[PDB]
């Protein structure tokens, strides 16, 4: 019996260890009401969190706790944290331990604060933080190769050889779902469709889930675009209001691949990934591109693993095959490597306990993460 | 053509025209169309169903006032044309608008159909020769004489922040509210009804703007003005009847600077300038914030650059040097850069020529534009 | 000044600026290391009647006719 | 030759240029080549697409940096040839390049294919009379005005040791190592990520670069300081904002005494020195000890020479005198050398002429450097 709760800057991937997919998945949001000085209502909630700011999107301001897999506001994620555990799951934390995930080379604060508040807050027996590609290589039963796992706040790739982790070759790059869906709103703009608020925001990323696709040729796909009307489609918004965005459906995911057009001057999603193969030894490169596996949600583009394998085989040498790893459940690829690792009976020593905390302190966390 | 260019801003409250060798616009009149408050079947009555710029000030009372445009874009087309036309009457210039060729003052931002259709009006209606869309923040620099400076454009329809350094505008820190001088026009209305005086009318939304440019000041603390007893000074109206504003006068603007007190999802003024800066690349924050520059109608309210400097302050770091360097010409600023950019040499090689719009296509305005 | 008295919509009796309150190796010297002063004009003079000889010099990792030794000797 | 040859340290963070003769180099500029990454859009901005030098520094914000030589390799040629060009230009010297003899210092056990390229670039693209290629160590030497030494060059691309005994240098005895000063600020990016400071921009790296040079100390003993709690020392950041770099501060330059943090598995500072003496024939090895020489910028570190001495008495005899000799200007030492070379007649005889060159080719060039 054990909790894994992935912590998504998105997506809060909750659930009970062993079990195949998460039970409760929920956006990471608190929504706090556009309230005036007028006196509101009956059945008034003071902060509302996930699936029900989700409902009420209209009126309550959508802050995400999470910025770029950092926690800002702690008092935030603390009340996610009590909507995961008594409300979403309904299990008390005082009986189960949690296993969290947290993103490579993220500051040190946060995973110190992070187990500080799960020990002394909601008082768990146990607390084991671990690297979200290292629990996504468990999904495809394979523990040789690389993965870039491309979540909504950022996407990191990390090398694992024969279950060896090379922590030097691991590479960090802000550009993340979040950046795609704040580029979208800008070139929706330039069509005619205006989205500026937060709760527009969150429509904005329903049009970009459904309808945006990774383009093989993108100098190919404008030329089409532009003479022919066959890749522009409508989507219908909650109001009966329908739109056409046209030639924007795949120009949104290109950022990835070229972050010039976010403006962030920064290798694209295709070349860090080649990057931190180079950055390996010369002798496991070779298992590396036959096992790149794609993670997150922000890999779950119609067209991606396509587009990835060409760039990729472009870079790398003619000799080498490059295969690209593409499982149907990629956006639970993080959770369901995490209900693997707990259930295994090897793991039962790896947590970190309540009596261990006391006497080190929240700094024992960087030795036992991994 | 070598004959002189005719600048026209855009400016959803008021359009300024004018040729490009006058210091200052000629011509300013209200950027609204005129048509009979009463449906008008009988004769004694408003002939023609149009009144424009002075001769609807005229006879305001009896007309109803209809912007043609709203948050920097152009909603009907066909009362536009109207305006663009009234530019070229008897009234105001007086010329052929087939000779001289034309300079645009379009927000940045706004919708590329804006941009496509407003080009198409003034190449297919009017015979021009040649024509140039242009950025109101880029011109407000031209007219200062600095190259480097942040502007801070508050117009009636939108209020926008553009950082330009040394001749080059970042486009990915730019920042674009559609809070702005006609939003503060309506929140006094619904203020002045919380006073007990109803302006119903499209025509009585027009003296509420009065009152608003005649009397409304930006207190320095917004919570101890409320405290204080206000002295309620009086304004006198059209008809000759005297209303007493008192507290509703300070606490209308100041939805400017905190625009989540009636209710509006925005960032605000003092913020959108901040946030440009921050935006912007580490090593030019410093610079920026010592070379800011106030635009538009909406800066002219009183205490206003009092306000935005102790407000500004707070936000920016700690010893950081702020110059917010309005000039006296506020509202004309945006016009004085385009006159002055119009005169130069350079100006006969950025424009684009009809037949080149013939030939090129429809790209050749955007393409230019920069 | 007069160009702005004559358009109606004009700051009058406002300040033109708004602007804040204007505010007015560790190794080299080390005692581990031994501090040397560089006097190029000293050195110059020292080294100034050397000469080298080029004749028969090759630095190049060229295998035939044994060792080599570049610059040879001096006049 | 009646025009004084002109002496280029091409040295991979800063190039040092001047006139033979001059007892300080005139004109050091940093070695990068600066595009702008945001868009011009106004008239009278910054001309051209490349800014090299002072201009750069001015403008950094504005412009993306690249540098075109990393660990003493010339990876862009095109760039090199700009900045060379540069030195020539009004700016720095000021003279034509046929005119003038050149002395290029590249590093020790540098690929044979960069000194062909540096060679052809300099005698087609620009025409010169002659040009010397000479190692940074044998200079080194020529400015203390000592005959024996091993110089220990930590350079900003690569740290080497030469011993030299009585004019001669032993060329199987030469130890380098590509870890160096650029490693070390790439090391201290990666921890002030860790503490929560996020540097990502090619621009922002160099106010890392800045972090670097002002606040980092060698500790004497590495273990011993790690334990203790440190004080969090605030840095002042460009815009104005303080940053508290904490333990990052003592960890970072330890990386050139221990490559094993990045991940290299390569011989540290401490060890690079006592295998070039140790490699060298039995009877030197007390005076090659005795004389030690410490070259490049990267040798500047607070404690470096404490460190240094301690870590070389470990792995030195027991028992054996080891006097490290510092000159008070270690980052201009090579050039100083240089001049001096420069200055005698024997240089002359040293020099491949254009008709040398032309003839052999390649070959010449290869022959009379060392
Ligand atoms: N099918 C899809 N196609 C395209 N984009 C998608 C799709 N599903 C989700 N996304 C986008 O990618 C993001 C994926 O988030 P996800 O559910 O993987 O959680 P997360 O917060 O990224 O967690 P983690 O970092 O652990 O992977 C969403 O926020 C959304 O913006
Ligand atoms: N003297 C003034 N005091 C206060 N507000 C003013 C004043 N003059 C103009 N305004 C406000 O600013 C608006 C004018 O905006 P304007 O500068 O013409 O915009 P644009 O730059 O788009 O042309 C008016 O409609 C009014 O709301
Ligand atoms: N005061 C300092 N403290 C620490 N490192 C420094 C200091 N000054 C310069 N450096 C480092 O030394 C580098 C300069 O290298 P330099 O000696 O000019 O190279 P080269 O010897 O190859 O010509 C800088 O880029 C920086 O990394």
């Amino acid at each position: 019996a054990a909790l894994v709760v992935d912590n998504g800057s998105g997506m809060c991937k909750a659930g009970f260890a062993g079990d195949d997919a998460p039970r409760a998945v929920f956006p990471s949001i608190v929504g706090r009401p556009r309230h005036q000085g007028v006196m509101v209502g009956m059945g008034q909630k003071d902060s509302y969190v996930g699936d029900e700011a989700q409902s009420k999107r209209g009126i309550l301001t959508l802050k995400y706790p999470i910025e770029h897999g950092i926690v800002t506001n702690w008092d935030d994620m603390e009340k996610i944290w009590h909507h995961t555990f008594y409300n979403e799951l309904r299990v008390a934390p005082e009986e189960h331990p949690v296993l969290l995930t947290e993103a490579p080379l993220n500051p040190k604060a946060n995973r110190e604060k992070m187990t500080q508040i799960m020990f002394e807050t909601f008082n768990t027996p146990a607390m084991y933080v671990a690297i979200q590609a290292v629990l996504s290589l468990y999904a495809s039963g394979r523990t040789t190769g690389i993965v870039m796992d491309s979540g909504d706040g950022v996407t990191h790739t990390v090398p694992i050889y024969e279950g060896y982790a090379l922590p030097h070759a691991i590479l960090r790059l802000d550009l993340a779902g979040r950046d795609l869906t704040d580029y979208l709103m800008k070139i929706l703009t330039e069509r005619g469709y205006s989205f500026t608020t937060t709760a527009e925001r969150e429509i904005v990323r329903d049009i970009k889930e459904k309808l945006c696709y990774v383009a093989l040729d993108f100098e190919q796909e404008m030329a089409t675009a532009a003479s022919s009307s066959s890749l522009e489609k409508s989507y219908e918004l909650p109001d009966g209001q329908v739109i056409t965005i046209g030639n924007e459906r795949f120009r949104c995911p290109e950022a990835l691949f070229q972050p010039s057009f976010l403006g962030m001057e920064s290798c694209g999603i295709h070349e860090t990934t080649f990057n931190s193969i180079m950055k390996c030894d010369v002798d496991i490169r070779k298992d590396l591109y036959a096992n790149t596996v794609l993670s997150g949600g922000t890999t779950m583009y119609p067209g991606i693993a396509d587009r990835m394998q060409k760039e990729i085989t472009a870079l790398a040498p003619s000799t080498m095959k490059i295969k690209i790893i593409a499982p149907p459940e990629r956006k639970y690829s993080v959770w369901i490597g995490g209900s693997i690792l707990a259930s295994l009976s090897t793991f039962q020593q790896m947590w970190i306990s309540k009596q261990e905390y006391d006497e080190s302190g929240p700094s024992i966390v960087h030795r036992k993460c991994f | 053509i070598a004959n002189q260019p005719v600048v026209i801003d855009n400016g959803s409250g008021v359009i300024k025209a004018g040729f490009a060798g006058d210091q200052i616009p000629k011509y300013c009149f209200p950027n609204y169309v005129g048509r009979p408050k009463h449906v008008r079947v009988m004769a004694g009555a408003l002939e023609g169903d149009i009144f424009i710029g002075p001769k609807a000030e005229e006879h305001r009372g009896l007309l109803s006032i209809r912007y043609p445009m709203e948050h920097g874009i152009v909603k009907d087309w066909n009362d536009m044309e109207r305006i663009w036309q009234y530019v070229y009457s008897k009234d105001q210039l007086q010329t052929f608008s087939e000779e001289h060729p034309v300079l645009l003052t379009e927000a940045p931002l706004n919708p590329r159909k804006n941009r496509e259709r407003a080009a198409e009006v003034f190449f297919e209606t009017f015979n021009v020769p040649a024509l140039f869309i242009s950025m109101q923040a880029v011109l407000s620099l031209y007219a200062t004489g600095r190259t480097t400076g942040v502007v801070l454009d508050s117009g009636d329809g939108v209020t926008h922040a553009v950082p330009i350094y040394e001749g080059f505008a970042m486009p990915h820190s730019i920042m674009r509210i559609d809070i702005a001088g006609r939003d503060v026009s309506r929140f006094l209305r619904l203020y002045l009804r919380k006073e007990g005086y109803d302006f119903h009318s499209s025509s009585e939304f027009e003296i509420v703007k009065a009152i608003k440019e005649r009397a409304c000041y930006l207190s320095i603390n917004p919570q101890k003005d409320e405290t204080l007893e206000t002295e309620k000074a009086q304004y006198y109206l059209p008809d000759g009847s005297t209303i007493e504003i008192g507290p509703s006068r300070f606490r209308a603007p100041e939805l400017l600077f905190r625009p989540d007190l009636i209710g509006e999802e925005s960032e605000g003024i003092h913020e959108v300038l901040v946030f440009a800066i921050q935006k912007s690349d580490m090593d030019l924050r410093r610079t920026l914030f010592s070379n800011i520059v106030l635009s538009g109608g909406s800066t002219l309210f009183k205490g206003f650059g009092d306000r935005l400097l102790s407000e500004v302050k707070k936000l920016a770091p700690k010893d950081v040097k702020i110059r917010i360097s309005a000039p006296q010409e506020r509202l004309y600023s945006t016009w004085i850069g385009g006159s002055i950019l119009a005169s130069l040499d350079t100006f006969k090689k950025m424009w684009v020529s009809k037949k080149e719009y013939e030939e090129d296509g429809a790209r050749s305005i955007h393409r230019k534009t920069f | 000044d007069p160009k702005y008295a004559d358009l109606p919509g004009i700051a009058r009796n406002e300040p033109d600026v708004y602007e804040t309150s204007d505010l007015p190796l560790e190794e080299l010297t080390s005692t581990s290391v031994e501090h040397i002063i560089v006097n190029p004009n000293a050195a110059y003079d020292k080294f100034k009647d050397k000469r080298v000889g080029t004749k028969g010099l090759d630095f190049s990792d060229r295998i035939g006719k044994t060792k080599r030794t570049g610059y040879e000797s001096g006049e």
